[PDB]
């Protein structure tokens, strides 16, 4: 699993590395610009809709970070490397390791902004003191539910392109094909999911 | 940041480029009034200097 991972690292790295190269404010950009900068600048546009760059810009590299790191993850595992390659997603260690730095880093920040006496028991009351008991499993809920949302949709997949391939190839190459076509559309769409649901969170942990 | 930049510095050269326009128009017009003035002031004083002499002599 450390070596799906790390290709897709090198990937991105790579990528950074080509941005590094091309980058041109005053000339004509190249694609790796425009991929980056329109990502850069949604989730700029969205934090700026909630909180404002200017009390939690930190966000912003994390969140980015999150979506090649996963999109890049997804679409690599519809590359045909079926006969070594799977999703890293399938495995709960990748997704536990993602959500899990997404939670503590929130919270963190929500502590070194209110403090660490005082955060937690304004997040407890929350919106509402009458839902006070309810925020916890509002708090214990929002981990968990982007990692095993994560997981549960690629190893969705995981499994499927190996049920699939219980069929004969000529039947076998008209059901892949479908869920893979589709399924490149289902992992960047959840890929757009945790990362703006880590934003919103982070955005609700601040206020 | 720098290609909101260019974008906003085409607005900022767009609109100084006709503030200067208008602005070369205006100093040139004001120079020719001030001219015009200079001219009048020097006609009327050649008109009163004349009088002035004719009643002398």
């Amino acid at each position: 699993t450390i070596l799906a991972t790390a290709v897709t690292a090198v990937i991105v790295i790579a990528l950074a590395f080509y941005l590094r190269a091309k980058v041109t404010s005053t000339g004509v950009p190249s694609g790796v610009q425009l991929f980056w900068e329109a990502l850069t600048i949604q989730m700029r546009q969205q934090i700026e809709g909630s909180i404002g760059m200017k009390i939690a810009p930190f966000v912003l590299p994390l969140s980015v970070t999150i979506f090649v790191f996963i999109l890049i993850s997804n679409w690599l595992a519809v590359l045909p490397l079926q006969y070594l390659y799977k999703a890293p997603a399938s495995d709960i260690n990748f997704v536990l390791a993602l959500a899990l730095f997404v939670f503590v880093c929130y919270h963190a920040a929500g502590i070194w902004r209110r403090g660490i006496v005082g955060h937690p028991i304004k997040v407890v009351k929350g919106h509402v003191a009458f839902l006070a008991p309810i925020n916890i499993v509002e708090e214990l809920a929002k981990p968990i539910s982007l990692a095993l949302r994560l997981f549960g949709n690629i190893f969705a997949g995981g499994i499927l392109v190996a049920l699939i391939a219980m069929f004969p190839w000529y039947i076998q190459w008209f059901p892949n094909a479908v869920w893979k076509t589709f399924d490149l559309f289902v992992g960047l769409i959840q890929a757009f999911i945790f990362s703006l649901l880590t934003i919103l969170y982070f955005s609700q942990s601040m206020e | 940041a720098e290609r909101e930049a260019m974008l906003a510095k085409t607005a900022a050269d767009n609109r100084k480029s006709a503030e200067q326009v208008a602005a070369a128009q205006a100093d040139y017009e004001k120079e020719m009034a001030e001219a015009r003035a200079q001219a009048s002031a020097l006609r009327d004083e050649a008109r009163a200097a004349g009088r002035s002499v004719v009643d002398e002599k």
